[PDB]
């Protein structure tokens, strides 16, 4: 259903090497699912989170549940049942980078995903088996809810 | 050289700087390596390679 | 020597009209309403009467020059409601809006002079 | 020369109360307390009559 | 129909000023009105000074700009006068404009005093607000200024001088819920005159959901209208220049099909 990534997180760290920005602040989370690793730049005015925070993420590359491609034009008036209602901080951004442990000979093994929303910055470093929906210059959905 | 000033840039020569073991590390094709060529290349262009 | 006389801001002399429409090309169902003789004070409220419509996608106005009275307001509304139709509703809109504040503000004043 | 009529900045009165404020000073009245029995309150206002200068006065020493 | 329901509760109403505030409104809404306010409100001031003799120390362009600043009564008879410009007179005429005469001769030793006062008009209706008076010129023993002058109506698009207010104080969230405005040390800031907190707060907590509700207002008026007809003026020719705007557009429509 177009679900690139699936996972739950817990908030690690905020701010390692300080307050960058005012409303925005940089997450160091790690998974134990998978055991991946998300740094992740978020909004904070309009969604604050606290330290040691759990939240699923839920990288889609499509809303609509149908895999019919988006094509990136706001559409405020549409009434089919997105993604976007089951999740409480929904953003949108290019995968503007790949990177790898590829030697020479060996393929990759430990892969990073660098995703770009409108600024704000995202890695996802992690086996490689989970990262193959991601591509290079593809826009994806980032989908968060903080977990009771 | 011949050309108008306002259409050149500046660009850095990848040749100049490298030692000879570095230089023939990055610059050198390899073909005996089939593993790595293979990775890069596909199978019917590493086929006519080899 | 070369200043303007002061009442060119809101009079229209013979030659030129108060509005115009202009499709838009680039995109379906869009127009660009040109005022002439207008500022800020009718292109706020416009746009921010017609921001509330949930049939229309874009409204925004601009001012091309300040030393030149005209303003550019571009509306672009859903496929099944038309541009004129949301300038008009938005017009409306907002003369009853001011009709209540002002039937309001007499109320209240009659109210305060009276005790 | 003269007094303006009006507040450059907000556009209040003044040109009423250059008078009254040169007789409150001569009733030992200090500057701030003058201005604001006039009711200037913005500091526009206090700075219009408070910096004026009556050349004026000066201007009609002068024969016609 | 989406329109909005605006309340209006008056706090304060002086002959001086009026402060009001409107909830349940719009920003764009507020500042049209405060716009309006200050720049289309019509009322009555001199525009039109001929001098027949000046022998003061002030030049004639000088004695008619201070004439054209000096506001006039203006309750009833704007609404009843015409526009110059619309009117079907050939210059001027009782239904337009309304004249005033000035005549003035200083033959006494001690300096004489031409203000306000002096300004006599023939319509009742339309007076200097001085009736301390505005001072006109100061006059040497031997010098005289004798002057006709015509009064106009127009409002502050065209010049200051027919602008009613005097300065139009709008206020809007005076505690940042909003955070329209960043401080970069809230403690530092003194605290708006409407706010809502105690002396420990600074600022109020971010609102992430709100929009700019309640507008306070302090409409002080110069003298040439009461404070109540500037804000019913205004909001009269706002509605009257968005009619207009919409008879033009039923018009363009209606060409265009
Ligand atoms: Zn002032
Ligand atoms: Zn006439």
């Amino acid at each position: 259903a177009g679900i690139l990534f699936e996972d739950i997180f817990d908030v690690k760290d905020i701010d390692p090497e300080g307050k960058k920005f005012d409303r925005v602040s940089r997450l160091h989370c790690e998974s134990e699912s998978f055991k991946m690793d998300l740094i992740l730049d978020v909004n904070i005015q309009i969604y604050p989170v606290d330290l040691g925070d759990k939240f699923r993420l839920v990288i889609a590359s499509t809303l609509y549940e149908d895999g019919t491609l988006d094509d990136g034009e706001y559409n405020p008036t549409d009434d089919r049942p997105s993604r976007a209602d089951q999740f409480e901080y929904v953003m949108y951004g290019k995968v503007y980078r790949i990177e790898g442990d590829e030697t020479s000979t060996e393929a990759a093994t430990r892969l990073s995903a660098y995703v770009s929303y409108g600024g704000l910055l995202m890695r996802l470093q992690g086996d490689a088996n989970n990262l193959h929906g991601f591509e290079v210059d593809s826009r994806v959905y980032l989908l968060m809810k903080k977990l009771a | 050289d011949g050309l108008a000033g306002e259409s050149v840039e500046f660009q850095n020569l990848a040749t100049l700087k490298p030692s000879n073991k570095a230089f023939e590390k990055k610059f050198r094709f390899d073909y005996t390596n089939e593993r790595a060529l293979r990775r890069t290349l596909q199978e019917d262009l590493v086929k006519d390679v080899l | 020597m070369n200043a303007p006389p002061a009442f060119e801001s809101f009079l229209l002399f013979e030659g030129e009209k108060k509005i115009t429409i202009n499709k838009d090309t680039k995109v379906p169902n869009a127009c660009l309403f040109t005022i002439n003789k207008e500022d800020h004070t009718l292109g706020n409220i416009i746009k921010s009467q017609l921001l509330k419509d949930p049939q229309v996608l874009f409204a925004g106005y601009k001012v091309p020059h300040p030393l030149e009275h005209k303003i550019i307001i571009r509306v672009q509304t859903t496929p099944d409601y038309s541009p004129q139709e949301a300038f008009t509703n938005a017009i409306t809109d907002l003369i009853s809006e001011l009709s209540l504040l002002e039937e309001r503000f007499r109320v209240a004043i009659k109210d305060k002079q009276e005790g | 020369m003269i007094i303006p009529v009006r507040c450059f900045t907000c556009g209040k009165i003044v040109g009423n109360k250059w008078e009254a404020y040169l007789g409150l000073l001569q009733a030992e009245y200090t500057e701030g307390d003058a201005l604001d029995a006039l009711g200037l309150k913005r500091y526009c206002c206090r700075r219009m009559l408070l910096a004026h200068v009556d050349l004026i006065e000066k201007l009609l020493n002068y024969a016609p | 129909p989406y329109a909005n329901q605006p309340t209006v509760r008056i706090t304060e109403l002086t002959d001086e000023n009026v402060k009001f505030i409107i909830e349940n409104t719009d920003l764009a809404v507020a500042n049209s009105i405060r716009r309006v306010f200050i720049a289309e409100v019509p009322i009555i001031a001199i525009d039109w000074v001929q001098i027949d003799a000046n022998s003061s120390v002030l030049h004639d362009e000088f004695i008619a700009h201070r004439l054209g600043l000096i506001p006039l009564t203006s309750d009833d008879i704007v609404d009843k006068l015409q526009y110059s410009r619309d009117c079907t007179c050939e210059e001027f005429c009782p239904e337009c404009s309304v004249e005033f005469t000035l005549d003035v001769r200083c033959n006494e030793d001690q300096t004489r005093h031409v203000t306000s006062r002096d300004l006599i008009s023939n319509s009742p209706r339309v007076i200097p607000v001085t009736s301390d008076d505005i001072l006109i010129v100061k006059l040497r023993k031997g010098q005289e200024l004798r002057l006709r002058a015509y009064a106009k109506k127009g409002f502050g698009k065209e010049h200051a001088k027919w602008n009613p207010t005097a300065g139009v104080a709008f206020e809007y969230d005076p505690d940042n819920a909003l955070r329209h405005t960043v401080y970069p040390k809230p403690e530092e800031w003194p605290k708006s005159e409407y706010s809502e907190l105690d002396e420990d707060e600074s600022q109020a907590p971010y609102d992430p959901n709100g929009k700019p509700e309640r507008f306070y207002y302090n409409v002080e008026s110069c003298g040439s209208l009461r404070p109540e007809t500037i804000v019913l003026s205004a909001l009269s020719g706002l509605k009257k220049k968005l009619s207009d705007l919409q008879t033009q557009l039923s018009h363009e429509i209606q060409s265009d099909v």
